[PDB]
């Protein structure tokens, strides 16, 4: 009876999206 | 101690010697197996090494504490130079946790010019809201000029070992980089008898692309 996830996705709002905001190119980059 | 930082984690009273999470089983009465989550050992910098890429504070409230005792209350009251922000590509590749159960715990290792007592707390945030706080006093010992501190082998909650377990349940890295995009951890250092604000680094994490081997980047707030 958990089938009360598949409203979490349309019900519950996304979050800020961490490549959308101003930062260094290397911030996403791994290094070697 | 100022011109280490801007290349390391350290404000002109703290420095971050070293940092490390990690998970230990004792196979045998002579062998030992460590696997190491993340680590950080920068301990001997130099003045000809590059400066660290700033960022912008602004940038990361979201992901972090906010309202009354938050970030940007912090940032804004504590001292700037002691503000920094830490990306680790986290290794997860280990099977010391198949059976004999193993130990989960971090440490850490400071350096500082003056004696004093740090009260280090340590928050765990999920989509900005904190989740855990722990909260940690070491005090001083002296050495070569200088005073050092640490954190040793300190025991990792049960939430914590829980999320690491699911997340290593995992069939494949962009699911886990996806629940990784909303949880960190924000560690504040403060001098007890003052309460200055020593040393404040936020973590965010990714795992590693790599089959072994994990790695990191440091910025410094503004």
């Amino acid at each position: 009876t958990d089938l009360e996830a598949l409203f979490n996705s349309v019900m519950n709002p996304k979050p800020s999206s961490w490549r959308k905001k101003i930062l260094p190119e290397s911030f996403f980059k791994e290094p070697d | 101690l100022n011109w280490i930082s801007m290349r390391s984690i350290a404000s002109s009273k703290l420095w971050m010697l070293e940092f490390s999470a990690f998970l230990e089983r004792q196979q045998d009465p002579d062998t030992y197996n460590k696997h190491l989550f993340v680590h950080i050992s920068q301990s001997s910098p130099s003045y000809s090494d590059p400066y660290l890429e700033t960022v912008d504070i602004r940038q990361i409230y979201d992901k972090f504490p906010e309202k009354k005792g938050g970030l940007k209350e912090l940032f804004e009251r504590g001292p700037s130079n002691a503000f920094f922000l830490v990306k680790f590509w986290a290794d997860l590749n280990t099977n010391i946790d198949d059976e004999g159960s193993a130990f989960y715990g971090v440490s850490s290792q400071y350096e500082s010019p003056e004696n004093m007592i740090i009260t280090c707390s340590t928050k765990v945030c999920s989509f900005g809201k904190q989740v855990v706080e722990k909260v940690e006093t070491e005090y001083a010992r002296y050495e070569n000029g200088h005073y050092l501190y640490r954190i040793h082998r300190s025991p990792l909650c049960e939430y914590m070992i829980n999320f690491i377990h699911k997340l290593k349940h995992l069939p494949e890295k962009y699911m886990m980089n996806s629940v990784l995009e909303n949880f960190t951890i924000l560690q504040v250092v403060t001098n007890r008898d003052t309460q200055e604000t020593l040393l404040c680094i936020a973590y965010v994490f990714e795992v590693s692309a790599s089959e072994h081997g994990a790695q990191h980047h440091i910025y410094r707030l503004v």
